[PDB]
RNA sequence: ACGGGGAAUCAGGGUUCGAUUCCGGAGAGGGAGCCUGAGAAACGGCUACCACAUCCAAGGAAGGCAGCAGGCGCGCAAAUUACCCACUCCCGACCCGGGGAGGUAGUGACGAAAAAUAACAAUACAGGACUCUUUCGAGGCCCUGUAAUUGGAAUGAGUCCACUUUAAAUCCUUUAACGAGGAUCCAUUGGAGGGCAAGUCUGGUGCCAGCAGCCGCGGUAAUUCCAGCUCCAAUAGCGUAUAU
């Protein structure tokens, strides 16, 4: 009422942070990262409960701060640190490393991916922003503010940092036949190509997309998230490839398994 | 014994350098043996020292039969003393806490703003 | 009142006090229905 | 700004008409038959069918081939078959208007431990169960209100720890043995 | 004999914002001028003194005199006759008691025989009025 | 009348309620002004005024429990001046200090879920399907109403040592040693004219006491009052008052 809020309460916290209801009253409140709040997943919900490596706060304070904790190639040390997409983060004592995008239903999954996977990441940009002395400036969803890109980096790209001086390698143009994942919305965690992008002037431009599977959605602009070229997506996806499956459908696969694998 | 410790989910937990574990006790009716026989017991199983053994939280289920508790495997003495909190720790003893009291405490520090500023004044009193 | 207010409870003491007579324990429990159920559908 | 999850609701219906000498008198002809303890025993099954019925109700109002009568009907007939009460290949999500209150009264445990044996008469059982005797396939249930599910239906015997089961005697036979010992020699 | 139309929602509304006063049962409830004169705040209950006992008689058909209190409230000061409702139960009341006092049944009417009395008195000097009758309790002399 | 997410009630419509633990707003007795700070017109910060006020050497000083506990007054009406920071996260130069935010206890018939007070048998009475007699007579697999603990088995209430729960104890849960013969371990709250389930039973009272939501009972045979006995309603709950 006077300032800034620093105590966020229960699952009026964002639902995707798989909670409780019995655990208290607060919920850990992102440290103002790279990411919004309903965007994150903090680090310390990532110790406890995704991962089940801890078990309290503390096990998670004594982790992170003994500098085992590895973000985005440099090391963190708060215990509520934003994530987001596309994030890549690393245990060098056990030599996991994990991937952390959306799910079909939008969760935030566990997914381990390769080294060769950790170098890199894929960052959607927000304005060509040619500064002071005539020089061209970017804005990555993380805010990285990359000077001197290549001139074609337009809007709604994506690009491609090797996570030790950024310097974008290997962009891909927002195009109408490309991959792109959903992030953000009712329709989060989907993929499928474009299509479509059917302009508003002066409103939310709303893009369709088709999937892979046949099926087809929309969003708006700021959804969309490309992910690859063509119909080759440049990461490997967790089960269901990102392809939602009806509440019906997905009944089925859990009847199937059901005494078969205990 | 007619223990029969068995182990559910586990985990070893290299970031901190112990074992992570589900203790799942089968006892066929008796007094939801102690933790310090199951410390004795599950060493046996792990090859190691009933010092680094430390369980926690047996819940027994109705009807006098499966009784289901957590433990935790360290490797080093030391790491115990950094990893374990300090509660879990005492409840068989080796490091006592700083326990006084609260309100003990608590009215010691607020006498004390009435004459803060001299260490003499500070100190002395109390 | 005109010449009320004299006389109350002149009913409730003069009534012989008869003393009761506690035998049998029916306490309510659930035989209650068993039984309750048994003066009904048995004839 | 405490935790307390204060998510509570009843689950009986007190008749609107109080003093019907029909439903006082059918009523009993339940309770008797079954071996309840008070009316509450017996509304709250009349609660559970009401629900079960306002339910399967509006799945009926909503026409067939649909998204969510076709999940939720199949979801709501999974159940059902799977307590005790509708035939297998007799679910279509219309004999669900068809059962009546008994249904759900003849699969408690209190009335099944009276049809399998283990007792001589209804109220026999109820008696057992509430001293701890009979285990449902794992572990000994002192709830003579539990619904038993059809792989529960031919696994219920005697508990291992009972005096009727394969234990020690009670403290009536274990004392009368000591002091029998005095009274003939 | 009706609006009925389809850009007449505001007149079916202003009307029925209009005839709902003359339903008295509503008129009551929703008019301050209902609870004000009421002796008790809207309240389930009050306390209050005994400034004398009375008695009163019965209507026409049968004839008999109910035995009463003149209780005054403290909440606002005001001045009640309060039935006192059991057999001879008129021999524990007395002057500066401080009687509790209830509705009589009726929502704010009489009932039966009494005339024009709408209260009777639960509690007497902080013991129940069926407790004294019944003889659980007793009130020390 | 703080708004909203919601709540009670209900066939389809609706009517009532929202101070109440989440979101947003206003405030620290009533008003006004302002320093520090990114963010106060903050009051567990200052400045005055007003009302109520606590120390005083009579010269002066200090305060804001609509924070957690408490008491006063108010009332129809609302808890113990108890433990600690372990889980909840927050603050700080920080794996380390602090947290009456919160948890844990205690009080707690606002309320809600499960669930005791009996089960069994032989007894002698008692019925009818069964048995055989048109018929009487019968002997039996059963249902029971009542009465003897007649008699052996089962148990939870309660005590009480240990383990388990948890910072520390507390209760549930687990194994001990005891622990049921009718008042042991004793079930109530309201009724028996009608609505509205159940007595044209006995003693008393005599338009008295009183009952009665309403129709109504009470003046010598009271189906209604006061009691005794028997039955009825709900059963650890059930009547009364008022709002709806």
């Amino acid at each position: 009422a006077r300032g800034p809020k620093k105590h966020l309460k229960r699952v009026a916290a964002p639902k995707h942070w798989m909670l409780d209801k019995l655990t208290s009253v607060f919920a850990p409140r992102p440290s103002t990262g790279p990411h919004k709040l309903r965007e994150c997943l903090p680090l310390i919900i990532f110790l406890r409960n995704k991962l089940k490596y801890a078990l309290t706060g503390d096990e998670v304070k004594k982790i992170c701060m003994q500098r085992f904790i590895k973000i985005d190639g440099k090391v963190r040390a708060d215990i509520t640190y934003p994530a987001g997409f596309m994030d890549v983060i690393s245990i060098d004592k056990t030599g996991e490393n994990f991937r952390l995008i959306y799910d079909t239903k939008g969760r935030f999954a566990v997914h381990r991916i390769t080294p060769e996977e950790a170098k890199y990441k894929l960052c959607k940009v927000r304005k060509i922003f040619v500064g002071t002395k005539g020089i061209p400036h970017l804005v990555t969803h993380d805010a990285r503010t990359i000077r001197y890109p290549d001139p074609l980096i337009k809007m709604n790209d994506t690009i491609q940092i090797d996570l030790e001086t950024g310097k974008i390698t290997d962009f891909i143009k927002f195009d109408t036949g490309n991959l792109c994942m959903v992030t953000g919305g009712a329709n989060l965690g989907r993929i499928g190509v474009i299509t479509n992008r059917e302009r508003h002037p002066g409103s939310f431009d709303v893009v369709h997309v088709k999937d892979a599977n046949g099926n087809s959605f929309a969003t708006r602009l700021s959804n969309i998230f490309v992910i690859g070229k063509g119909n080759k997506p440049w990461i490997s996806l967790p089960r269901g490839k990102g392809i939602r499956l009806t509440i019906a459908e997905e009944r089925d696969k859990r009847l199937a398994a059901k005494q078969s694998s205990g | 014994d007619t223990v029969t410790i068995r182990t559910r989910k586990f985990m070893t937990n290299r970031l901190l350098q112990r074992k992570q574990m589900v203790i799942d006790v089968l006892h066929p009716g008796k007094a939801t043996v102690p933790k310090t026989e199951i410390r004795e017991k599950l060493a046996k199983m792990y090859k190691t020292t009933p010092d680094v053994i430390f369980v926690f939280g047996f819940r027994t289920h109705f009807g006098g039969g499966k009784t289901t508790g957590f433990g935790m495997i360290y490797d080093s003495l030391d790491y115990a003393k950094k990893n374990e909190p300090k509660h879990r720790l005492a409840r068989h003893g080796l490091y006592e806490k700083k326990k006084t009291s609260r309100k003990q405490r608590k009215e010691r520090k607020n006498r004390m703003k009435k004459v803060r500023g001299t260490a003499k004044a500070n100190v002395g009193a109390g | 009142v005109h010449g009320s207010l004299a006389r109350a409870g002149k009913v409730r003491g003069q009534t012989p006090k008869v003393a009761k007579q506690e035998k049998k324990k029916k306490k309510t429990g659930r035989a209650k229905r068993r039984m309750q159920y048994n003066r009904r559908f048995v004839n | 700004p405490v935790a307390r999850s204060w998510v509570c609701r009843k689950t009986y219906v007190t008749p609107r008409r109080p003093f019907e000498k029909s439903r006082l008198d059918q009523e009993l002809k339940l309770i008797g038959e079954y071996g309840l303890r008070n009316k509450r025993e017996v509304w709250r099954v009349k609660f559970t069918l009401a629900k079960i019925r306002k339910a399967a109700r509006e799945l009926l109002t909503l026409d067939e081939k649909d998204p969510r009568r076709l999940f939720e009907g199949n979801a709501l007939l999974r159940r059902l078959v799977r307590i005790g009460v509708l035939d297998e290949g007799k679910m279509k999500l219309d004999y669900i208007l068809g059962l009546k209150i008994e249904d759900f009264l003849e699969r408690r445990l209190q009335t099944q431990v009276f049809k399998l044996g283990l007792a001589k008469s209804i109220h026999h059982a109820r008696v057992l169960i509430r001293q701890r005797h009979i285990r449902v396939r794992k572990q000994v249930v002192n709830i003579p209100s539990f619904i038993v599910r059809l792989d529960s239906q031919k696994h219920i015997d005697f508990s291992l720890r009972s005096p009727y089961g394969g234990g020690r005697p009670g403290r009536v036979k274990r004392k009368n043995a000591k002091k029998g010992q005095g009274g003939a020699g | 004999g009706k609006c009925r139309g389809l850009r007449t929602a505001r007149k079916l509304r202003s009307h029925r914002r209009d005839q709902k006063w003359h339903d008295k049962q509503y008129k009551k409830a929703h008019l301050g001028t209902a609870l004000k004169a009421n002796p008790f705040g809207g309240a389930s209950h009050a306390k209050g003194i005994v400034l004398e006992k009375v008695g009163v008689e019965a209507k026409q058909p049968n004839s008999a005199i109910r035995k009463c209190v003149r209780v005054q409230l403290i909440k606002n000061g005001k001045k009640i006759t309060a039935f006192v409702p059991n057999d001879g139960c008129l021999n524990f009341i007395e002057e500066n008691d401080e009687v509790l006092v209830a509705g009589f049944g009726r929502k704010g009417h009489a009932v039966g025989d009494i005339p024009g009395v709408r209260f009777k008195v639960v509690k007497v000097a902080n013991v129940s009025l069926l407790a004294l009758y019944k003889g659980k309790k007793e009130r020390p002399r």
